[PDB]
């Protein structure tokens, strides 16, 4: 199992490997991942807008 | 945004390059079909090629993978 | 010089041949 | 600043004169190459190795009498690539075995794909729903049934339908008459469906242009009209009343009057395709066995579907030997059907 | 209140009812196989696997259990015509009746799950919601089914723990279920290659447990989680409704093509090997070998097996049946006794004659013969026109070497029209007519019925995709457009389509 | 039977008129699915989620159940800015145009093959 | 919402729904899977569709012996 | 700070150089991404392997005990598949690295140093220096020797000879 | 908990709708009898 402590802000990028740049293709060292999407995504609008009735009518 | 059409056709460029161009293509066309290039590149038969004197028949292509053999052999001569 | 230019002129070239090779075609002694 | 993905995502959802999107780039070239594919096949390219025919106006064909004709019988289901093992490379021998017509299949399979992604990518930038594409879901399956899922359900694509209009019409009559096609359910559910859209259609122009309300004074009642406008154009309960007390039944939703004009002739096109696909494994509604046990046991008995019968079998009889000649149908006089015949 | 279509929609957000209503759709399907193999179990004729196959007898599941491994009965028979002393659990009978309790078992937990809805592990610890994890969900059930992928070609398909797939020789006459050695080479891509199968699953299942571990491991991209909606579960079912139409293709084309994971034996022979003449091409070479040999007509034609020749029939046909002819095959042209033997048609000189076979795609086929060269030199005419090549005209005689009426010669002109219609199908067989009172018009077959359902079901699981995925995609506006549309559609008020931000 | 008839002894299918017939009905189908699609796709929202999008629209109502310019300006993105009906009375006049004329034609080449007057 | 006991063995399971990696993550080796699985399931229709004849690969029913 | 061994590449961020036989070389970066414990772990048990299975090459060559038949060491592997011999060394194997999968573990949770079984029964390493040297040693046969058993065995795979008797005729081919 | 389930909607289905569906299921019973018999 890939090594605790590891993230892309300590890890310099120019000592970067093929095995280092696969890991962090392959989603590696995700301790960024903190943040969620907040959107409903199943949220149907429903701000239904009434017409104004004219004397007409 | 987009080009109006008036300033399309009323541009001096864009007839004179048009009068040198497009009656190129379309004697280019004319060409392609007189002398005889649209049968040889698209493999159409001349009016005086459907039948052969040994074939008198529809020239059946019977073989999936010796199609080309097959069609050398029977559009040759 | 636009996608539009573009998009009339791939109808446009081959219409014109077209149209001259189906003239020259109106000729051809059946 | 932006991504390369962010710039090529604004670029192509542009708000031009001919929208893009990132459906264009399936779209535009795969149709541009389909059509041009079909006026190259239908003015230069010869049907004389495949089908034995004529069908460009450099044989002396006119429009009705041109066409794309399918690959040769001997193809099979082969894909005909120019580079494929038939052709080799050699544009002249793919054009003599009918590969234009596999070229412009194709292309025009990912070409509807392309036209549905972009009903699809303009309604979701718009924002409005989807209807659009699932409309034309319709169209989709009739060409895929029939263009693809027929032939591949038969020999080969020799008995695709050909792409022209007396091709087409050939096509019409010989499904008819080597699979009874009318006599299918599925058809007549299709039948039905074209029928009722056109109905539908004239019905509703002639009732909206006929129950308007007086918006001007002047005669010519088009001008008496502005798209912003929010009340209604036509009268819907003076159309209802007059549909009740002539028809006896009258649309009173709006709405679901239009998702009737939607979903009949959406119907009756995927019911046909299931007829379609039915028929690409000849597993047709050719016959009705009672009938036809009933005319072999009295030869008295006689009903118009048996006619049809013996027409189908004077269309295969009498259309076989030129239609296939790749079989070398060889048909004397005496096996022919005829009607003085017996 | 709901609208009748849309009945099924109260179990989106109610993951312990989904569950459910998933558990019970598995009963019913479960319920509907075993049940399914009791009747062709109890409409099964196993007394002649030769010329009364289960394909002849409209068998659609028992070929699906002869294919991997389940042959034999309790009554003491097996479907390759061998008798089995002891039969074991796992035989028709025992696969039905685990079917059966399968299905009862799965009502009962979806009874559980449908009371017990509300499971605290449906619930997000994060926000309380009913929530589902779609893409770690997806990461353990992709990782179940690449082991179960990988176990069933290791040892299902190999022997190794199992019994093997169903494996057949070139022309169906001695198949049975052998242990399947892997091709790893590009042999393992033949299709009628059944090493394929067993390469195949191993390598897929292992590429599909990776897979599963890297979907668990890893968390979607905010880009794909915003564009593919993954918080949607609708989405789900689109791209699963894809994947399955997908499958639903792929399985059409090998069953109607042919390949070796739809053997001849099971599923009948395929429409192209009647067009190209296979089995035909076959039994003339054989006869051709056997007549280098030194053997007359007569032994080299009774060498040809009846399978074989029964093979050779455009009855067997997938490509002859019709929508509305239901029920097996032998309603159709009957119940095949014997092979008659190779009708040999000579004229008053005695030059050969061949009836030419009838096409797959004519109902009707005028009866012709042909001379070697491909001349028409006999016929039968139409119904009542009068003649120039007829029969009785120019007296053709038959004779039959090999079957039933191996060395017999008819020279009478009814027999011989008769038996010149009966050369038209391919080989001509004895059928039985009595016993389930056979119309007299060809069905097709397992193969056929298998191709048309499938071929139908996909072309309206495209349909349904297309649905979802607009439903997916289109869920903001599901109950309509607001006033926000009326700024976007002005032509040309936005530089980019649709993007507020990029107004003139 | 009276189609196969007909086919045979008139060449309907190549007569111009029933082309144009051919041409009238799949218009109408064509067109009948157009404008149900750009009318649907284009509701105002007046519904929940738990009810038919039916239920927006009351009969007898003065306003517009549906946003034409909406469609109209997703018709006219979809092939042209002016490939669209601006007007909803001219859509409609063309709506109910083309499989009337379709089929007057269609029937007036059934007329004339009736005299024997057949296709090309 | 009643707890178990495989309600709280699968709890882990479930328990990171919205959670997203930030950007573009790893789309970019996706779209190259992708690309190879285009690509293997294209040489394996030329092969069934004979548009792609490799050695000792003969798509045939006489290929079983 | 380039590698000492490899001068056109950076030192790997994870070697930092206080194990044996840390001379920097690691091109594919296997470090940067698992643990360095459990890679030196494997490293020194393969060696480990690789030293015995050397040895045993060399002595199986020159001297087979009599109650055993005579023949080369690579085709007695499928012998001793069929007589049960393999099969006893590999349950043997197994029972000790069943406990070795818990020393596993405890290297996992930092609480033993990697390949340090503790196995000094003669007592020759303990003064540190020694130490140091002998894990130095230590890592480098099993390196050599890692080499050494595969070229053995593809040169018997492609010689149809054994070591000292391919050194005996040095056949090329 | 085993109780009220928020999710629970009623159905409806209004007369035009019902004459709809009766007059579907009629006319494919007219179509497809034919069928079905022979
Ligand atoms: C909907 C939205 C999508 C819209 C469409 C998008 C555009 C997609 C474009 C792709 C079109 C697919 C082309 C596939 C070509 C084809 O099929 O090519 C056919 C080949 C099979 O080849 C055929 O195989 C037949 C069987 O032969 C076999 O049997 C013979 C017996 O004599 C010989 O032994 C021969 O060697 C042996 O191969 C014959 O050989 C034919 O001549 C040969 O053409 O399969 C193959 O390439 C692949 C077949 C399996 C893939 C499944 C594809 C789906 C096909 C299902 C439809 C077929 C069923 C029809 C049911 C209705
Ligand atoms: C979006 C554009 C698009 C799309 C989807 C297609 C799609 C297709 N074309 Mg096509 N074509 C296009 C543009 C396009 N074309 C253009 C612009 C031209 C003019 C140059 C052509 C000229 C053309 C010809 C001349 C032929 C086709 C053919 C085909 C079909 C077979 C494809 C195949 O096997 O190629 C193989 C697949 C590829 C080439 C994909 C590219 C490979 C990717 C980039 C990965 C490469 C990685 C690799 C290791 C390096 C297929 C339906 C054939 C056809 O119709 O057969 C009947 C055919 O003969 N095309
Ligand atoms: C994909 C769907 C499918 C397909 C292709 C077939 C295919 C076939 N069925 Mg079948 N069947 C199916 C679903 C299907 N069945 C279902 C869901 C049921 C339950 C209603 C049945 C009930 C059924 C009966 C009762 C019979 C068939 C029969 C047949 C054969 C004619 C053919 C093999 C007939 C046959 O020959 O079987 C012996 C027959 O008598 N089927
Ligand atoms: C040792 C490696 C190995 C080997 C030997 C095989 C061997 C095989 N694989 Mg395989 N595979 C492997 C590894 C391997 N696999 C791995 C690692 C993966 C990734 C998990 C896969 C994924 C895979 C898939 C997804 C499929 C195979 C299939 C096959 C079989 C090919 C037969 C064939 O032509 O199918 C016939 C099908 C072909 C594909 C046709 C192309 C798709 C066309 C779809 C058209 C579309 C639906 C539109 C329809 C329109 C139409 C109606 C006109 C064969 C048994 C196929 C089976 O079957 C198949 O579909 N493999
Ligand atoms: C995996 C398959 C699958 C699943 C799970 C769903 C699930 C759903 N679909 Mg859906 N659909 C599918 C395939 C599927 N669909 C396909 C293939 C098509 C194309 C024909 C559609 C077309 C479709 C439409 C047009 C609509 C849905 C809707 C819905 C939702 C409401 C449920 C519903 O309609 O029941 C309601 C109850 C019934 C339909 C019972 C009526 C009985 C049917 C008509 C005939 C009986 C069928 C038989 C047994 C089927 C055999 C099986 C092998 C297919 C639900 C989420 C609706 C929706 O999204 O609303 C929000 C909606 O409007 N679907
Ligand atoms: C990876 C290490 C390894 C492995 C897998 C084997 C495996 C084998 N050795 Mg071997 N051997 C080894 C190391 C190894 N040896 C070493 C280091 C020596 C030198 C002491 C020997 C000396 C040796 C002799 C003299 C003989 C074998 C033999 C054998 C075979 C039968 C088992 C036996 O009686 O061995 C007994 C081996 C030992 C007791 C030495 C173990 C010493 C340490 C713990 C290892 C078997 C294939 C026999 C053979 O070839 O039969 C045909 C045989 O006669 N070995
Ligand atoms: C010559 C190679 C060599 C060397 C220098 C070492 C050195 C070391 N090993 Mg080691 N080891 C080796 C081979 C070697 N090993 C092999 C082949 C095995 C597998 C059997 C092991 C298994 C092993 C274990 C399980 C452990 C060690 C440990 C140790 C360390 C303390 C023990 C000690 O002082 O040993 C000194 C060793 C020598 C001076 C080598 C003597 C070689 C003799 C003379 C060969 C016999 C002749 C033969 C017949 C030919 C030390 C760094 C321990 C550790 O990690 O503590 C820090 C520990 O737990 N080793
Ligand atoms: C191409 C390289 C990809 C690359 O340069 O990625 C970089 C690019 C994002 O680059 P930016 O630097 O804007 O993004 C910051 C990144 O670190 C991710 O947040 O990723 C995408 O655009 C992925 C979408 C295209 C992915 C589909 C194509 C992938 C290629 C398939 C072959
Ligand atoms: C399967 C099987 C068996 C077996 C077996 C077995 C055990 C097979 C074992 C095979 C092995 C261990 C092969 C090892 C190869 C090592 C290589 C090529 C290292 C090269 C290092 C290099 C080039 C270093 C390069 C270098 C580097 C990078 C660093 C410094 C610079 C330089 C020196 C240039 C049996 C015998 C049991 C029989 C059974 O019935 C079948
Ligand atoms: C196929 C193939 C070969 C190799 C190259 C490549 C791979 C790119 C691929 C594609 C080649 C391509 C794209 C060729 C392009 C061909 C094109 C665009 C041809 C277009 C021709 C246009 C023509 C006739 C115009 C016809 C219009 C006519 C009469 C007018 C009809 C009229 C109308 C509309 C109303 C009634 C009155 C009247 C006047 C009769
Ligand atoms: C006509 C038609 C419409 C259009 C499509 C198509 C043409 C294909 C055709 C298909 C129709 C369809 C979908 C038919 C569906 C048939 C089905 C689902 C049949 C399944 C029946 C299920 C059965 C017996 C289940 C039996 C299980 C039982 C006793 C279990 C009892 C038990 C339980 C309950 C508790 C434990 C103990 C025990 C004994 C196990
Ligand atoms: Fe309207």
């Amino acid at each position: 199992k890939p090594r605790a402590d590891l993230d892309r802000a300590m890890m310099d990028p120019a000592r970067d490997t093929v095995v280092s740049s696969l890991y962090k293709s392959l989603g590696g060292a995700l301790d960024k991942t903190a943040v969620y999407d907040e959107e409903d995504q199943l949220l149907i609008l429903s701000d239904m807008e009434t017409f104004p009735e004219t004397e007409l009518g | 945004g987009e080009r109006p059409f008036s300033d399309i056709i009323t541009s001096i460029r864009y007839w004179i390059i048009h009068s040198i161009t497009i009656p190129a293509l379309y004697v280019a066309g004319w060409l392609f079909v007189s002398t005889g290039l649209a049968y040889d590149i698209f493999g159409t038969p001349r009016p005086n090629e459907y039948f052969t004197q040994d074939r008198q028949q529809v020239p059946l292509v019977n073989d999936r993978f010796s199609a080309k053999q097959e069609l050398e052999d029977l559009t040759k001569g | 010089f636009t996608f539009r230019w573009l998009a009339i002129h791939g109808l446009a070239v081959p219409t014109v041949f077209f149209l001259g090779a189906i003239t020259s075609m109106q000729f051809i002694q059946r | 600043g932006r991504g390369w993905f962010d710039l090529i995502d604004d670029w192509l959802k542009r708000d031009r004169f001919v929208f893009v999107g990132w459906s264009g780039l399936l779209l535009f070239p795969t149709s541009y190459l389909s059509i041009g594919g079909w006026f190259t096949g239908t003015t230069f390219v010869t049907s004389w190795y495949t089908h034995g025919l004529a069908s460009s106006y450099l044989e002396g064909c006119n429009f009705f009498t041109a066409a794309v004709s399918t690959p040769a019988n001997s193809m099979g289901h082969s894909l005909l690539l120019l580079w494929g093992p038939e052709a080799q490379g050699d544009f002249t021998r793919w054009c003599q075995i009918g590969g234009l017509w596999a070229f412009c299949a194709l292309h025009g399979s990912f070409a509807l794909i392309g036209f549905c992604l972009r009903q699809f990518e303009i309604a979701r930038l718009v924002g409005i729903r989807p209807y659009n594409a699932i409309a034309f879901s319709g169209p989709i399956a009739i060409f895929v049934s029939v263009f693809l899922m027929y032939p591949l359900g038969q020999a080969s694509w020799f008995f695709a339908p050909s792409l022209g209009v007396a091709a087409i019409f050939r096509f019409l009559l010989f499904i008819q008459g080597f699979h009874n096609f009318t006599l299918n359910p599925f058809h007549m559910m299709g039948v039905a469906g074209i029928l009722g859209a056109a109905l539908l259609c004239a019905i509703h122009g002639a009732t909206v242009q006929n129950t308007i309300f007086e918006d001007g004074d002047a005669a010519n009642t088009f001008r008496a009209f502005t798209p912003t406008q929010a009340e209604e154009t036509y009268s819907m309960v003076t159309a209802n009343r007059f549909w009740s007390q002539i028809f006896g039944v009258a649309f009173s939703n709006k709405r679901w009057l239009h998702f009737f004009m939607l979903f009949v002739p959406l119907a009756g096109l995927w019911t046909s395709a299931i007829g379609i696909v039915g028929l690409a494994l000849n597993l047709r509604a050719y016959d009705f066995v009672s009938q036809e046990l009933r005319a072999a046991e009295d030869p008295e008995f006689e009903t118009f579907y048996t006619k049809n019968i013996l027409l189908n079998e004077g269309i295969r009889s009498w259309m076989a030997a030129q239609d296939q000649p790749h079989e070398n149908f060889i048909f004397p006089e005496e096996v022919l059907p005829r009607g003085n015949a017996l | 209140g709901l609208p009748w279509y849309r009945v099924h929609t109260v179990v989106l957000n109610d993951p312990g009812r989904l569950i459910a209503v998933h558990l019970m759709h598995t009963a019913l399907v479960a319920g509907w196989a075993g049940s399914m193999a009791l009747y062709e179990l109890a409409v099964f004729d196993p007394s002649d696997p030769v010329l009364n196959p289960m394909w002849r007898q409209g068998m659609f599941v028992m070929p699906f259990m002869a294919r991997i491994g389940v042959t034999d009965s309790w009554g003491g028979w097996s479907v390759t015509g061998e008798s089995v002393a002891n039969p074991g659990f796992w035989s028709f009978e025992g696969v039905a009746l685990a079917h059966i309790g399968l299905s009862g078992l799965l009502f009962l937990a979806a009874v559980w799950h449908w009371v017990y809805w509300d499971l605290e592990l449906f619930r997000d610890p994060r926000t309380g919601n009913p929530a589902l994890d779609l893409p770690k969900i997806f990461g353990i059930h992709l990782l179940l089914s690449g082991v179960l992928c990988f176990g069933f070609g290791a040892f299902h398909v190999t022997g190794a723990w199992g019994p093997g797939i169903w494996v057949s020789d070139a022309y169906g006459i001695t198949g049975k279920v052998q242990p399947v050695a892997p091709a790893w080479g590009a042999e393992g891509f033949n299709p009628f290659n059944p090493s394929g199968v067993a390469s195949h699953h191993i390598a897929a299942g292992i590429l599909g447990f990776l897979a599963g571990i890297f979907h668990i491991a890893v968390r979607p991209p905010q880009r794909l989680y915003r564009a593919l909606r993954m918080g949607n579960i609708e989405t789900v079912l689109s791209s699963s409704i894809a994947a399955v139409f997908w499958s639903a293709f792929i399985t059409t084309g090998t069953m109607w093509y042919g390949s070796a994971t739809t053997p001849i034996e099971l599923f009948g022979p395929t429409r192209y090997q009647w067009d190209s003449g296979y089995f035909q091409q076959e039994i003339e070479r054989r006869v051709e070998n056997s007549l280098n040999e030194g053997l007359n007509l007569s032994e080299a034609w009774s060498r040809i097996p009846d399978k074989l020749a029964f093979y050779d029939y455009i009855g067997n046909n997938p490509a002859k049946g019709g929508l509305f002819r239901a029920g097996p095959m032998n309603k159709g042209d009957g119940i095949a006794e014997a092979w008659l033997g190779h009708p040999i048609f000579q004229d008053k000189e005695g030059k050969e004659l061949t009836v030419r076979r009838m096409p797959a795609f004519f109902e009707t086929f005028p009866v012709i013969l042909v001379d070697k060269d491909g001349i028409i030199r006999a016929d039968i005419p139409f119904r009542r026109a009068e003649s120039k090549y007829s029969i009785e005209q120019v007296g053709v005689t038959v004779s039959f070497y090999g079957g039933k009426l191996n060395g017999q010669v008819f020279k009478d002109a009814p027999t011989v029209k008769k038996y010149a219609r009966k050369a038209q199908l391919g080989e001509v067989l004895e059928f039985d007519r009595t016993t389930l009172e056979s119309d007299g018009v060809f069905r097709s077959s397992p193969r056929g019925w298998y191709t048309f359902g499938h071929a139908n079901f996909a072309l309206l699981f495209f349909l349904g995709h297309l649905w979802h995925g607009s439903r997916t995609l289109f869920r903001d506006v599901f109950s309509g457009i607001g006033a926000e549309v009326t700024e976007q559609v002005e032509f040309g008020a936005f530089q980019k389509l649709g993007d507020r931000s990029t107004k003139k | 039977n009276f189609m196969l008839v007909f086919q045979a002894e008139h060449n309907i299918l190549m007569h111009p008129f029933h082309q144009l017939g051919v041409a009238g009905v799949f218009g109408g189908s064509l067109f009948s699915a157009m404008h149900g699609s750009l009318v649907t796709s284009s509701l105002i929202r007046e519904t929940t989620e738990n009810e038919s999008a039916n239920y927006g629209y009351k009969f007898g109502q003065e306003e517009e159940t549906y946003n034409i310019v909406a469609a109209h300006g997703y018709f006219g993105r979809l092939i042209f800015q002016y490939a669209s009906f601006n007007n909803s009375r001219a859509l409609h006049f063309f709506l109910g145009l083309w499989p009337v004329v379709g089929i007057w034609f269609t029937a007036l080449g059934v007329m004339t093959m009736a005299f024997n007057l057949n296709g090309f | 919402a009643l707890r178990t006991r495989l309600g709280e063995l699968l709890r882990p399971l479930n328990s990171e729904y919205g959670k997203v990696a930030p950007g573009w993550g790893t789309t970019p080796i996706m779209g190259f899977v992708m690309l190879l699985f285009f690509l293997f399931l294209l040489i394996i229709l030329q092969i069934y569709n004979s548009s792609l004849i490799i050695e000792n690969v003969d798509v045939d029913w006489a290929s079983l012996g | 700070d380039f590698s000492a061994a490899v001068p056109f590449l950076k030192r790997p961020s994870n070697l930092d150089g206080t194990l044996a036989g840390d001379v920097g070389f690691d091109p594919l970066g296997f470090s940067d991404v698992f643990d360095l414990r459990v890679l030196r772990e494997a490293e020194l048990k393969h060696g480990r392997f690789a030293m015995l299975a050397v040895l045993g090459f060399l002595v199986q060559e020159v001297y087979t005990f009599p109650f055993f038949p005579k023949m080369a060491p690579v085709d007695a592997h499928d012998y001793f598949v069929t007589q049960g011999g393999g099969s006893q060394i590999i349950f043997w194997i197994s029972f000790v690295e069943i406990f070795g999968v818990v020393a596993l573990f405890e290297l996992i949770q930092g609480k033993r140093d990697a390949g340090d079984f503790a196995f000094d029964p003669l007592g020759l390493g303990k003064d540190e220096a020694t130490l140091a040297r002998y894990k130095v040693a230590e890592i480098k046969h099993a390196r050599l020797a890692m080499i050494a058993i595969g070229g053995f065995i593809h040169q018997f795979w492609v010689t149809k000879q054994t070591v000292l008797e391919q050194l005996g005729n040095f056949q090329s081919l | 908990m085993s109780g009220p389930n928020p999710n629970k909607q009623p159905v409806e289905l209004n007369r035009t709708s019902l004459f709809w569906g009766l007059l579907l299921i009629f006319v494919l019973a007219v179509l497809f009898s034919s069928y079905f018999f022979n």
